[PDB]
RNA sequence: GGUAUGAGUAGCGAAAGAAGGGUGAGAAUCCCUUCCACCGAAUAUCUAAGGUUUCCUGAGGAAGGCUCGUCCGCUCAGGGUUAGUCGGGACCUAAGCCGAGGCCGAUAGGCGUAGGCGAUGGACAACAGGUAGAGAUUCCUGUACCAGUGCUAAUUGUUUAACCGAUGGGGUGACACAGAAGGAUAGGGAAUCGCACGAAUGGAAAUGUGCGUCCAAGCAGUGAGUGUGAGAAGUAGGCAAAUCCGCUUCUCGCGAAGCAUGAGCUGUGAUGGGGAACGGAAGUUCCUGAUUUCACGCUGUCAAGAAAAGCCUCUAGGAAGAGUAGUACUGCCCGUACCGCAAACCGACACAGGUAGAUGAGGAGAGAAUCCUAAGGUGAGCGAGAGAACUCUCGUUAAGGAACUCGGCAAAAUGACCCCGUAACUUCGGGAGAAGGGGUGCUCUAUUAGGGUGCAAGCCCGAGAGAGCCGCAGUGAAUAGGCCCAGGCGACUGUUUAGCAAAAACACAGGUCUCUGCAAAACCGUAAGGUGACGUAUAGGGGCUGACGCCUGCCCGG
């Protein structure tokens, strides 16, 4: 399926300042190809992508009150859409 | 010939080394080299169990040809070469049929002679005939003691074997170390000396050169303590304070025969050394 | 120049799962590591 | 476990700070400014390891920080790492490890063949700008390349063989070390040109001062050079085959062409980009010149210097689709933050220690030495006074000069370059920098004399002599051997008691004895299997001795 290899869209400042330049910034399954992206976007926001770039992030250690562990792992994904795509919406 | 260095330095002062005249190409046959690690005296266990082993020049195997096989084809001596890994010079043979094989250079086996090989082999020097086909009093190298093994009797530098007499299906071959035994008479040997014969006389001269052949150092036994070795111990310099010389490992090692008593070649052994 | 010169994957060759379950006696550490309910085995 | 005592004591961990301004409840300690000082073959810039969020922003000041703290590598929130081309994997093998069957073995297991895995090596396509709180050859702009894929179009095959082509053959891949001379370019200098200024305190509109003074991969050309005798017959070999390799013969033979390679250069790339001044000028010439590159190319040496894939070619095979051109698409996974000679790594510490590699500017210089500096980085997480004893680290010292002391221990002295001069002894190499003497600055006659580059202009290296000049002193600072005579021991360079012994000890080349005929002896292992050795008596193991020279006597009774 798509919308399990697309987890969520990716809000903050970075990934905001980059929806004006088609580039759309998503959590991923963390097991999800890159090509895997970029048809789980064209089949959810009916785009054509030009390029998906990903990096994954390591879990970041926390504390609260002697008990100390990891976030999740993440894969982030930022779809870049051709010039003549419609637009996502956010 | 030996050259003489000149004393320029203590570590040269009594040095000698090869002038290797006898050499003729400094580029192997790139088809017969073969990869060789050095082991540096270590088991399949990775135990050291040969001492005054490791860290030589690296060094390639030349596949050399000590069975000699091609009977009837002419081959023709093409070079005479370095081998790292024998005392001995090497000697790269074009067969007319364009094969290409290393053979122990024999003491006179010059570029363009014509080694022959089999029974119809004539009695020149590289040539390689079965011990049945070779005359009484002739000098002999590279013999085999299984028909079809390849030499291994006398392969070393300047060494040579005589062919004494037959006796059965066996020859009388009287061995470089003046021992006599009795060799099958099916069993092929290459006609003449081994060539390289100054070898001998050279003088290693500094303890580097010694390194660079793959020669650790020798410890002796008397600077060693009573755990290490039965020499061991002694307050200052000692005697050999036992009835005989011991090995490291004890067993005495002055005189005392190691040849097995019971040894299934003694029937083929006619004189000792 | 102290004893410990860290290396991630000389670590893992030594000490690490795989080897310890590649022998009898390493099976015998994670046994007995199992048996004690360590975190951490290898 | 708690809490004393010692005690407000030792210590606060190498180092230069100052003032002004700001912030704030509060400031030696945070921020800004200016001056000052320190590193600069590093105390700078990268990169690997290792760490693992320490990175950025905002908030905080309990604890941590040897003081303080508004600050922080600390606490709390939010964030931040973008790749067909960079590094790794979907490629390759080395050591080594594993290992179907197999061999061996009370059990457990040990070994090992095919076959795998395994970089520290091999192969392999991307550059310059821009941008910025935190990534950038990854994002954006421009311009490429590699591998594929379809889609159009001709072109040519469509069963006698276009085309592909081995899991097989062959070639290449493919390698040490040292040395010397070159080409080139990085880099470094002058001038030139551009822009700005024209001056504090006596002088200078000028040989005046300051700042600048150009750019990719790719593509197309060229090109110092470096290698290399082409061609045709034949065919006991390359497990089959081969038009390929190898071998042989014959013709042509040459030093030149061709053919390989090849740093660099020119053009384009660029109407683009950058650039001294709210924005935009100049880009030239010369000298010098590599530790880079051509290139282990050449020459030489002996100690004789990975493999495999890849690539090329050969046939065995397979074959109707193949290539060429255009066009538009496709290109996965892992890493990417930050520290990284360190406060983030190894040292229990924000620890005078340790930590591989790339780059590493100028003056004087042989230099990466030295001193002072550039770019860049830093002022080191307690301070203010005081200027006692004593201790440590330093400077100087009358006269004397080893009288000190176990002992010149320590310190002093010597030190660079140039010229003269140089003993015994000797294995003829040495000893030797022996020892011992003398010199060294500045100015002028000096576009030097003469050299190097050079079509020339010019620009760089410039001696000796003479004349002068100044000081107590001219390698004016820093950095650069103390020397000699006679013995013992060990020939020598090496090695050693990590952390009280560096030696006369070990080793060593050489010597001699002895074992060992190859399934060698010897060694490891219960064995198999190994090392010895892919060696074979000129070799291998063991014992003793220890270069070299002269020698090594008598005794076989134990
Ligand atoms: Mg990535
Ligand atoms: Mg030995
Ligand atoms: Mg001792
Ligand atoms: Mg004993
Ligand atoms: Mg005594
Ligand atoms: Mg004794
Ligand atoms: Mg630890
Ligand atoms: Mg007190
Ligand atoms: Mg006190
Ligand atoms: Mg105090
Ligand atoms: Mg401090
Ligand atoms: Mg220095
Ligand atoms: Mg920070
Ligand atoms: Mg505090
Ligand atoms: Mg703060
Ligand atoms: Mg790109
Ligand atoms: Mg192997
Ligand atoms: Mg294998
Ligand atoms: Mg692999
Ligand atoms: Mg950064
Ligand atoms: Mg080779
Ligand atoms: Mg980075
Ligand atoms: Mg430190
Ligand atoms: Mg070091
Ligand atoms: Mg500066
Ligand atoms: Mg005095
Ligand atoms: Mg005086
Ligand atoms: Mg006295
Ligand atoms: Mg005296
Ligand atoms: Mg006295
Ligand atoms: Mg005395
Ligand atoms: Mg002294
Ligand atoms: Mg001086
Ligand atoms: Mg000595
Ligand atoms: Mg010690
Ligand atoms: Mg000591
Ligand atoms: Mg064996
Ligand atoms: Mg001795
Ligand atoms: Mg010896």
């Amino acid at each position: 399926d798509a919308r399990d290899i697309i987890k969520r869209p990716v809000v903050t400042e970075e990934s905001t300042s980059i929806l004006d330049d088609k580039k759309y910034t998503f959590e991923v399954d963390t097991r999800a190809t890159k090509t895997q992206v970029k048809y789980a976007v064209e089949e959810i926001f009916d785009v054509k992508v030009a390029k998906v770039n990903v990096m994954n992030y390591k879990g970041k250690l926390k504390r609260m009150g002697r008990y100390a562990g990891y976030t999740n792992k993440r894969r982030k994904a930022i779809v870049t859409v051709t010039a003549d795509s419609k637009e996502i919406q956010f | 010939a030996i050259k003489k260095y000149k004393p320029t330095t203590n570590g040269r002062r009594h040095m000698t080394s090869s002038d290797f005249a006898e050499i003729t190409t400094s580029t192997p046959e790139k088809s017969l080299l073969r990869p060789l690690k050095k082991k540096a005296g270590r088991n399949n266990q990775g135990k050291l169990t040969v001492r005054h082993h490791g860290g030589g020049h690296k060094r390639q195997y030349r596949v050399i040809d000590f069975k000699r096989n091609k009977d009837g084809i002419p081959g023709r001596v093409a070079t005479i070469e370095y081998d790292p890994n024998r005392s001995a010079n090497i000697a790269l043979i074009n067969y007319a049929d364009g094969e290409k094989r290393y053979i122990i250079a024999a003491k006179g086996l010059e570029v363009g002679q014509t080694i022959y090989s089999g029974a119809e082999a004539d009695i020149k020097v590289g040539n390689a005939l079965e011990l049945k086909d070779i005359p009484v009093g002739t000098v002999i190298h590279n013999i085999e003691m299984k028909p079809g093994k390849g030499g291994q009797l006398v392969r070393s530098a300047g060494t040579s074997a005589q062919v004494l007499g037959k006796e059965g299906k066996y020859v009388l071959i009287r061995l470089n170390s003046g021992e006599v035994r009795m060799i099958l008479a099916t069993c092929r040997a290459t006609i003449g000396q081994v060539g390289n014969e100054q070898h001998e006389l050279i003088n290693i001269g500094k303890a580097g050169r010694s390194r660079w052949m793959g020669k650790r150092p020798t410890v002796r036994g008397s600077v060693m303590n009573p755990n290490d070795h039965p020499h061991g111990g002694g307050e200052g310099k000692a005697p050999i304070g036992r009835k005989s010389p011991m090995s490291p490992w004890g067993k005495p090692t002055l005189g005392y025969k190691t040849r097995k008593k019971n040894n299934n070649s003694d029937k083929f052994i006619v004189r000792r050394r | 120049k102290r004893t410990y010169q860290p290396s991630k994957r000389k670590r893992k060759k030594v000490h690490g799962f795989r080897t310890r379950m590649s022998t009898k006696n390493g099976r015998r550490v994670l046994a007995s590591r199992r048996r004690k309910g360590r975190k951490v085995l290898s």
